[PDB]
């Protein structure tokens, strides 16, 4: 007898949704972590004009790495050793 | 005194935890039952087959107990013997009786 | 601070009032004398002992088998104490770790009998009108520990 | 006819060898023989995670019922016997509900104490003993 | 399928561990080729690894048969009875040395499922639950709503 | 022997008259069977506890 | 216990009868423990294809 218009969830009626008890303490609890992250961020160390270059010689080198693997690319090496290794399928008792 | 759980089931439980620290000690002996929780066993001794003529008319009323009947009321009897549903003591087809293991696992 | 008696006046539960702290360390020094003794005197028989193993944790007593997933680099017929046992008991009596007993009190030996693999278990999946359609077949390692004693000592 | 295939049967086998114990004609014919063990076999893969979970449900279920023969709730015993750093999972509790049952008397014991404890501390702050089967063990 | 095919409880043969621990392979018959491909692996094992193996657990008695086959086989034999044929065709002498040594690891019983992986033979020590355990008696063993 | 009860492998007959004896030797009066526990005793599927008492 | 195997898994698995009173309870916190007592789900030894059913008897 309790029936809503097609797809309850979606459109304009909808079948009702309610807050729990289980909801608010989820969501509280998430609020108290967001505002400790809220304090956490609020004291910097560096200010933004000593961190100025503090780090590029890192980064130039990390960067430099990175391009040193890519444009190092190349077939790899191939042997006699191989090519004549296949030759032992034909392997009777000797 | 205190004792966290009644001891006059099962058991006698006392906790103890050691000087170091570093592990908890628990002391249990069985209770037993003591006499005076048991009544004596109940010692049926009924006899009324003796007659005064025959000896062994009572041995010849020994096997007075035969009965048939069929698969309706024999259903209900056990039915009322086992208190359990009818659907039990129906038989099964072929297919059912023949796909059931003979020779199970045991363990232990 | 009086308040008469009603039906919400007092908690429903029994008031508990846990003992003097003192007299209950004696207690306990005189249970713990108890149950040494009766380990010093042999006043025990078939304990068995909760170890942890593998990620697993065995309620095990002498003289059984545990069937483990994986391989434990050992030859068959080499002995293993098994340690972190995390609870011991006899009948009688029983002795808890916090988590862990320590090493001097139990001591659960072991021996491995039989290195095999398992039975084929399928991997299947499977979507309706996607031609999804994968299957595989693994046999995981397997290890057979049989445990031997599980001795007791009083130190305690 | 150039190399039809000759091997077909073997194929055939290679289904139906896992449809012997079917009902109907799921047993015989390999196009429902087919639809039906990819749906067994896609149950079977899907039914581990169904094993470890009914498993741990009916640990739970054994659990709360010796817990209340000792007039102990299910989260009173499993929180209290955490607080005493003993860590014994479901399943050897359930074993000793069953195999052993007066340790399982001695750990209901145990949770039983703790919390009477824990509730003493809170009507207390502490002050003085924090307990006694209180009292962490510390590792460092 | 669990359901489609059978299964075991998990046992020992004869109760291994217990006393002295006994090597459960019997034998290992190979059957190798002289000539073909398909046994090259096994030819080299022949070679060199069959005479360490020997020496190294002596329990096992070890026959090369050398017939002309397509696929060599292995077939090895427990003490319980059962027989286990495997085939080394066109194998590595790792993979064949990783075979031989799996099966002289394990024991004869059935590969099957394995049903409860733990073996206890006296599962109880303080006496199993039954439902007069954690129940109290009254006294003379009156039942409810009695008289005497 | 192991996993298997004690009258699993002496198969004895009259387990009470050779309790009886035991008991004769070891000077204990003679133990009386009292009822201990029990639950439905009109059904078919009983369950009875008979525990043996000596003094 | 040591108790000969028949016996003991007799002794197990048995049924209990268990009486329970009416007289001013609520009908469904009557209904509560009977039907875990009807159940079997108060035993440790429980599982749903074990029938370890126990009667109960409610006057
Ligand atoms: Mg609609």
């Amino acid at each position: 007898r309790g029936r809503i218009p097609g797809r309850q969830w979606i459109g304009k009626h909808r079948r009702p949704r309610f807050v729990s008890l289980r909801a608010k303490q989820n969501m509280i609890r998430r609020l108290e972590i967001e505002a400790e992250n809220h304090y956490w961020l609020s004291m910097p160390y560096m200010t933004r004009e000593q961190e100025r270059g503090h780090a590029a010689v890192r980064r130039r080198e990390a960067f430099e790495a990175i391009k040193a693997a890519a444009t190092s690319k190349f077939p790899p090496h191939r042997f006699i050793a191989d090519q004549l290794d296949h030759l032992n399928v034909t392997k009777k008792w000797s | 005194t205190y004792s966290p759980l009644p001891d006059d089931y099962n058991c006698n439980v006392e906790l103890a935890l050691t000087s170091d620290g570093r592990t908890i000690v628990c002391y249990h002996p069985s209770v037993d039952i003591p006499y005076e929780h048991t009544k004596p066993i109940p010692r049926p001794d009924p006899v009324h087959n003796n007659e005064e003529t025959h000896d062994q008319v009572l041995k010849t009323r020994l096997e007075e107990k035969v009965e048939h009947l069929e698969e309706g009321p024999m259903i209900e009897q056990l039915s009322k013997m086992f208190f359990t549903t009818k659907h039990r003591w129906y038989p099964h087809g072929r297919y059912h009786r023949c796909r059931k293991n003979l020779n199970p696992p045991k363990d232990r | 601070g009086y308040v008469p008696k009603t039906s919400l006046s007092s908690p429903p539960w029994p008031e508990v009032v846990l003992p003097d702290p003192v007299e209950e360390t004696r207690h306990h020094a005189e249970v713990v004398k108890k149950v040494n003794e009766m380990i010093v005197t042999g006043q025990y028989g078939r304990l068995f002992a909760v170890v942890h193993f593998a990620s697993r944790q065995w309620k095990v007593t002498s003289e059984d088998l545990i069937l483990i997933g994986n391989e434990l680099d050992l030859a068959c017929g080499e002995r293993i104490r098994l340690e972190k046992v995390l609870l011991v008991g006899a009948d009688n009596f029983t002795l808890l770790g916090k988590p862990l007993l320590g090493k001097d009190l139990v001591r659960v030996e072991a021996t491995v009998i039989e290195k095999t693999e398992s039975w084929p278990r399928i991997i299947m999946r499977f979507r309706k009108r996607k031609n999804f359609k994968k299957k595989r077949i693994v046999t995981t390692p397997q290890t057979v520990l049989r445990i031997n004693s599980i001795e007791i000592a009083p130190c305690l | 006819l150039r190399n039809r295939v000759t091997d077909r049967y073997f194929r055939i086998q290679e289904v139906l060898k896992h449809a012997r114990h079917f009902r109907g004609r799921k047993n015989r014919c390999y196009r429902l023989a087919v639809r039906t063990v990819i749906r067994a076999f896609v149950k079977c893969t899907k039914a581990r995670y169904l094993k470890k979970k009914n498993m741990r449900t009916l640990w739970i279920n054994r659990i709360t019922a010796a817990s209340q023969e000792h007039g102990l709730k299910y989260p009173a015993l499993i929180g209290n016997l955490v607080k005493c750093q003993v860590e014994l999972n479901r399943k050897v509790l359930a074993d000793l509900a069953i195999y052993e049952p007066k340790t399982f008397k001695s750990l209901a014991a145990l949770a039983s104490r703790r919390r009477h404890e824990g509730f003493a501390a809170a009507l207390g702050d502490g002050k003085e003993p924090e307990g006694i089967f209180s009292r962490v063990v510390q590792y460092h | 399928t669990a359901r489609g095919t059978p299964s075991r409880f998990l046992a020992s043969v004869l109760h291994n561990g217990l006393g002295r621990y006994v090597q459960q392979l019997q034998r290992l018959s190979f059957s190798v080729s002289r000539d073909g491909a398909s046994s090259r692996g096994a030819r080299e094992f022949v070679e060199r690894e069959v005479i360490d193996f020997a020496r190294r657990n002596p329990g096992v008695v070890i026959y090369v048969n050398s017939r002309p086959c397509c696929v060599p086989r292995v077939v090895a034999e427990y003490l319980n009875g059962a027989v286990r044929e495997e085939s080394i065709h066109c194998k590595s002498v790792e993979e064949i040395s990783t075979l031989v040594q799996k099966l002289a690891d394990q024991s004869g019983l059935d590969v099957i499922r394995i049903r409860k992986p733990f073996h206890t033979d006296n599962p109880s020590i303080q006496g199993q639950w039954h439902p007069f355990t954690n129940k109290p008696t009254t006294f003379r063993g009156l039942r409810p709503r009695e008289v005497q | 022997m192991t996993g298997k009860e004690l009258f699993e492998m002496w198969k004895i007959i009259n387990p009470m008259g050779l309790l009886v004896e035991e008991l004769k030797k070891r000077n204990v009066s003679a133990p009386e069977s009292r009822l201990t526990r029990q639950s439905g005793g009109t059904t078919a599927l009983p369950l009875y506890f008979v525990g043996l008492y000596c003094d | 216990s040591s108790f000969s195997r028949a016996p003991q898994q007799w002794a197990t698995f048995a049924r209990i009868w268990y009486l329970l009173d009416g007289k001013m309870q609520p009908p469904g916190k009557l209904a509560a423990m009977a039907s875990i007592r009807l159940q079997g789900l108060h035993k440790p030894v429980y599982h749903a294809l074990s029938d370890c059913g126990d009667h109960v008897v409610i006057m």
